[PDB]
């Protein structure tokens, strides 16, 4: 239940610079997934988002938090199958309930603690928090549905 | 001195009478004007200060030039 | 004494974004206090659709949800101090909480995404704005931010 | 078909990021015109370096935008939309001429390409026409072309 | 100088990457003409996109270079090597013409500006010349540019 | 100080992106020895080329910012924590020497810069040490640098 | 073939932008030496970083050019100019030893490689040289690399 970037890339379409999960921890199908994105100065935002004060946008967190409830709705139902993943998307309809309280800097490693709320079928809610050692600094709840790639 | 303030501004020389004045008649840009003037002095080497350009406004103004 | 349109050049003297994370290109309407509508146009020279994904540009949901948040907070910002870039750079807009926000259309490469905002509650230096981002009139995206201007210290 | 989006421009142009400078195609007549635009935003890599804090789109991409346009338009002039074909083919420009620009290009206008053929003959095209924001022109160039195997 | 670095051409030129496209200066003789290049390398962003599989300088970015060094004869022209006044001025495309493309430059190659002062009339320049790659004509352009106000 | 962040590293280095290759220092005893770290994360530039469906984090980059730690340890030495010094001075590298790559370093590692002082004599400094992760050490080097006047 | 342009160093080497620092082979003879060069343009993301307003070509980057040239070297001698093969192998470089910088390499420069075999075995290569800009040592390194099955 140990993935690596290598077995992301091979389930995820998401590619650079929007694939925002370096590494899955832990992996419970129809249940929950620990996964965490690394965080560095060497990251292109950081240009932006701010000169001379470096943070992670929180929109950027949240998607990382989609990224890893996509995953885990994808292999609770395929296991890992890269095959089948390239025929798959998992569409993100809602977020709600999202709350920013600590920011996240260069040097931070942001986990994503994801549970399974509710699955039926194709649709999963997901939901839980981002933590940077111990620490929630943010939350969120996210709804999304898996169809085909067109 | 005709034929060239019709190719300047992609008219036809039939327009270009000493009445025609080239922002409000021959719809010239500022561009047209900085090019126009530039293309009279090569026709026939001579040169048009800004000081006497700005105020030529139909081509009765500089065909006394 | 605001005007009601301002360009990315007035833009950029107020928000502290810049590249790659300023996502609002143009200002169209303004009203203090009330309501702001911007825009970002959408093309298929931004890095971020070499990610996203390769072969099909999309947009991302949450960078659609990130420029509505920037144009609530000049909103909020001007409505406080007007256009007075010294003292944008003493002050920044923290994003506090989402919420309510549904993706209906997806966004591409060629669209002009419009941000449409109004205020829903106003106390002090915490905004909670709410509205939809727009291509060709139909809705896109809806959300509901609030944010709280602090210190840039 | 006469509208192409991005989709149908990627399996045409073999431009990549950062040189596909067309957008969408709103309009096209074999053998005739065509019409497409590039949305011009902030968030260009391009505007870190033209200017710092005044953002002005280069002249030099509007007419290699103009470029591709006028490209697409002798392309699908000769074999429609064929995207397997398009993997044998460039289109090759050899001159540009008489470009002219009048009004800036800033972050948040829809920058068209308006261009029309000139002269065509077999692998050969003359394209000109104008580039537009507004209703505006904002620039003006003509170019030739030659089609050639892919290589 | 002599010769004139890349420190001395960002206090002259507005251009920041990725469009400053001059890297060094060989001659200079006021009011008269330039000589200077820009080194092609593969470890450019363009060559993602200008072709995957295929590097091509574009043919649009050997013209900007050209206006670039043109530029810079001008500025250095009328103001002398002034960082201060360089800091409040931008170069702005005016006109295009004469355009040839000959031969395809590659990373790898010195990409060398030959440009001469046609006509020049305050803020404006008229230069023309060539492009070229050891020895060879690589292109041929000829362009007006003005030197105006950044406000 | 014994802890810097990214903040405080901008005001003595004057690497900026995509070059500067130290988030976060642990640990700094003057004259002594220096522990910082560099998050490694899918969403860097270098690993579009380094390589396609292999991210591997260059070596060479690893000894950059061994470097790069090794020059705060010896700036912050013999001036402390001097952002207006910091804009006087450069941390110009001579020599490398008896570099060894050892393991792979990928998305999601924490790459730890461990580096002691070796020699220390007039405006030379000579620092050695590894890089780690989880414990391991992934590479050695020793460096040579000069401080002089901007 | 003894000069090899970059479609050529494509097919051998699996480097991508922004980690292919050699242009072009001047100069190639099997199990002797290899002459190739990188030319050095302010057009670089690389010096967004090192450093605003002083562009510097960093010291291992001119290593790493080093070896992408001797890694060229060693596999050419081994199986020639085989892009089919060049897919099935790869030149994982150990240790870099004695490395010194004379000269900064900037802008306009071309930063010449010239590596030369100081001994091989069977799947082991240690090679050393210079880099060089105008017939002027501005580096120097050595380098051990084995070349192993991909
Ligand atoms: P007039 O003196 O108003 O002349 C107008 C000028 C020559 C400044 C020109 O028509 C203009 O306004 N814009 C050209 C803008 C341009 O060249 N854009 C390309 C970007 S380098």
């Amino acid at each position: 239940s140990q993935f690596f970037i290598e077995h992301i890339l091979q389930i995820l379409p998401h590619r650079y610079p929007m694939l925002l999960v370096d590494r899955i921890t832990e992996l419970q199908a129809n249940q929950k997934i620990v996964a965490y994105k690394n965080i560095t100065f060497n990251e292109d935002v950081f240009n932006g988002h701010f000169p001379n004060k470096p943070i992670f946008p929180g929109v950027l967190i949240v998607e990382g938090m989609a990224q890893s409830g996509g995953f885990l709705a994808f292999t609770s139902l395929w296991g890992f199958d890269p095959e089948i993943a390239k025929t798959k998307i998992v569409a993100f309809m809602t977020i709600d309930k999202v709350k920013f309280r600590i920011p996240v800097t260069p040097g931070d490693r942001l986990e994503y603690h994801l549970e399974v709320l509710k699955h039926k079928g194709m649709i999963w809610q997901v939901g839980g928090t981002a933590q940077v050692d111990g620490k929630v600094v943010a939350e969120a709840e996210l709804k999304a549905m898996i169809a085909e790639r067109e | 001195i005709q034929a060239v303030i019709a190719e300047q501004l992609n008219v036809d020389a039939a327009q270009v009478t000493p009445e025609a004045e080239f922002v409000k008649d021959l719809g010239a840009d500022s561009l047209d004007v900085v090019e126009l003037i530039m293309a009279l002095e090569e026709k026939f080497g001579i040169e048009i200060p800004d000081e006497q350009a700005e105020k030529i406004v139909n081509v009765g103004d500089v065909v006394k030039y």
